């Protein structure tokens, strides 16, 4: 197949680009056979420019797009928040037709997650599993390590992690860790920390209970 | 630069035309070194048909064009296949356009429909790619988007088209079926008896079936 | 508008089969081939099947070939794809695609297609032995802001839908994507971070919504 790559955060109101590469040219006989397509949470892929670069009836004109061969970008002149999204590139050269998959971010300043740690309900407790749920919210940059501590004792394996889309108010990642035990691991051990390293922190951060 | 489009090749053959008289349901060939090859392979299918060959090798559709006049309208024909376009991609005159190429075929076209002549419409055939020139592919895609202009200009107009291509062109890539050709670029006999049966099921459909009956 | 309205996804048991539907209007149906797209969970787009115009040419991506048989119905301007021996890898939202070249030739299965000028809304078709079980709804409970939320757990299968104080509380929520863990069941949390000040004067209730297994469960999440 042609293999579609993206290859790499902008303020508000700024010009952002998307890079795409075709591993092979995608241009024949002065047509160059390159889409692109935004798509939002819970919405299709929707068609912005095609032919490379004629941008599509209704597209704000801040989109455009340019390249030939096999080097090809996505520009938005002025980025806005409902601009954030996934980008893909297809090229449509050749079947299968294939797609290049890549982020729009609003870049802001710095901010450390303001962490919080649950301990499971006593509802949950009744059944044969506990969840501890560890929240880090609103921070910037999306990198973040949090680590479960039962005890001292490093955890490994039973915990997952999830995150959210970028905040369209702030522009802020949040990400919860959930540990899982049964519940006869977590009346076994009575102090539950979550650690959180995270670039605005100037020391990770601790958030703990005692079971009861 | 005297006589670009070559009205010379069939100037003294024209004069004779007209002096052998009216003919009815005469069907001009009209075309380059496909229509050309014909004749020289199969010259009993004109003869006993009534066809008029007039396909001159190499030429372009812009040198086509600009001899329509001479080599079918004035011909009185009651039909012109049009057979343009290969020569065009060979590019053995100049660098291919499929815009001019097309555009030229829909001049043709509307010089035939003017004069009231009935058109039919071809595909350009596949042809094997020299590897050192181009991909199998990419031989079979030009020739690909060119015909899929010409039929979808044919629907459009109500004009017949005949896909010789898609009855010679082999899996996978397109290359001219083995079975139709000697050197893999030009039909031979067999390939042209192909050829046959398809063009001639469409002039006979143009002459015979009349009066379509709108409701 | 050019519209195409998906239909027929849902739960598949692993080697068993189902068909979508992809029901168009909005433009001539008939003159164009039609794709079908999907994505799995979190990850890109792959382009599955063509179909042309007339529907003498159908191609499929390698990942289905010898399973997937794709269809249409001009005169209902209809495209159907049918999925045999489902597996837990084809777990995705099934997208259908319009092609934008009028009439092409698919004469050979590597030739362009068109670009994709309009979409379906998705259907999302899941592979699973897993049986349709309505989430458990667990209180996150609050300890100058304060953060409380829900716990979801163990259900199946997507989507569920979140919601505050029946869609008056959206500042600050934050719902996350649901993981699926182990067991086969899904697991996701949504929470907020409201004044501290206002625990004891305000009620907060999460509302889940679970279609699939016609649960709807509004809990309060109270301090202690």
């Amino acid at each position: 197949d042609i293999v579609m790559t993206q290859s790499p955060a902008v303020s508000l109101g700024e010009r952002a680009t998307i890079n795409c590469k075709s591993s092979q040219s995608v241009t024949f006989n002065y047509k160059n056979y390159l889409a692109w397509y935004q798509q939002k949470p819970g919405q299709p892929p929707k068609l912005l420019i095609y032919w490379a670069s004629t941008r599509e009836s209704g597209v704000p004109d801040r989109f455009s797009g340019s390249g030939s061969g096999t080097d090809f970008t996505l520009t938005i002149s002025s980025l806005q928040a409902e601009d954030v999204a996934v980008y893909y590139c297809q090229q449509h050269y050749r079947t299968p037709p294939t797609f290049g998959q890549g982020t729009v971010e609003i870049k802001r300043t710095v901010a450390a997650p303001s962490v919080f740690i649950f301990p499971p309900s006593d509802e949950q407790l009744k059944s044969g599993t506990a969840s501890v749920v560890c929240l880090l919210n609103n921070f910037y940059p999306r990198e973040a390590k949090v680590q479960w501590k039962v005890d001292n004792a490093l955890q490994s394996g039973n915990s997952q992690e999830s995150v959210t889309e970028q905040d369209s108010k702030d522009s802020t990642y949040s990400l919860s860790s959930t540990l899982t035990l049964s519940k006869a691991d977590y009346e076994k051990h009575k102090v539950y920390a979550c650690e959180v390293t995270h670039q605005g922190l100037s020391s990770p951060v601790t958030k703990s209970f005692n079971r009861g | 630069k005297q006589d670009p489009a070559n009205k010379k090749r069939y100037a003294e053959a024209n004069k004779e035309l007209v002096r052998k008289g009216k003919q009815k349901n005469r069907v001009v060939f009209m075309g380059n070194s496909i229509t050309e090859g014909w004749v020289a392979n199969d010259p009993a299918f004109f003869e006993d048909n009534g066809y008029v060959g007039r396909g001159i090798s190499g030429q372009t559709s812009s040198h086509m064009l600009e001899r329509f006049e001479e080599d079918v309208i004035k011909l009185k024909p009651a039909v012109v296949v049009i057979m343009a376009g290969t020569n065009d991609i060979a590019e053995n005159a100049g660098p291919y356009n499929e815009e001019q190429t097309f555009g030229n075929i829909v001049k043709m076209v509307e010089l035939a429909r003017a004069a009231k002549i009935k058109v039919i419409l071809t595909s350009v055939l596949p042809h094997a790619a020299a590897p050192w020139n181009e991909s199998q592919k990419e031989a079979t895609q030009a020739i690909i988007n060119l015909n899929t202009r010409i039929i979808n200009y044919a629907i459009e107009n109500k004009i017949p088209f005949v896909d010789y291509f898609v009855e010679m062109a082999q899996s996978p890539n397109g290359d001219l079926n083995s079975s139709y050709t000697r050197d893999g670029v030009h039909p031979n006999l067999e390939g042209y008896k192909v050829m046959e049966a398809l063009i001639k099921k469409a002039i006979d459909k143009v002459l015979l079936e009349h009066h379509h009956h709108h409701h | 508008q050019v519209q195409l309205v998906e239909s027929g996804g849902g739960v598949v048991q692993p080697g068993r089969s189902l068909r979508l539907s992809c029901a168009a209007s909005g433009f001539t149906f008939s003159t164009y081939a039609m794709h079908w797209v999907r994505q799995a969970p979190g990850k890109g787009l792959e382009w599955v099947a063509v179909i042309s115009y007339d529907a003498n040419y159908k191609y499929y991506a390698d990942s289905v070939k010898g399973r997937f048989t794709i269809s249409r119905d001009n005169s209902k301007n209809t495209l159907y794809l049918q999925m045999n021996s489902l597996r837990a890898e084809d777990t995705a939202v099934y997208y259908c695609a319009k092609d934008s070249q009028l009439r092409s030739l698919l004469y050979f299965e590597w030739l362009s297609q068109g670009y994709f000028d309009y979409w379906g809304q998705g259907t999302l078709v899941t592979v699973s032995s897993a049986s349709t079980k309505g989430p458990s709804v667990f209180p996150l409970a609050p300890s100058g802001t304060a953060a409380l939320g829900c716990l979801v757990k163990d259900y199946f299968p997507e989507p569920v839908t979140v919601s505050w104080n029946s869609g008056a509380l959206t500042s600050g929520v934050h719902t996350f994507p649901a993981v699926l863990q182990s067991s086969g069941l899904y697991s996701l949390s949504s929470v907020v971070t409201v004044p501290s000040s206002s625990l004891g004067t305000q009620t907060y209730i999460c509302n889940v919504n679970h279609k699939p297994s016609n649960t709807k469960v509004d809990k309060k999440v109270e301090p202690k």
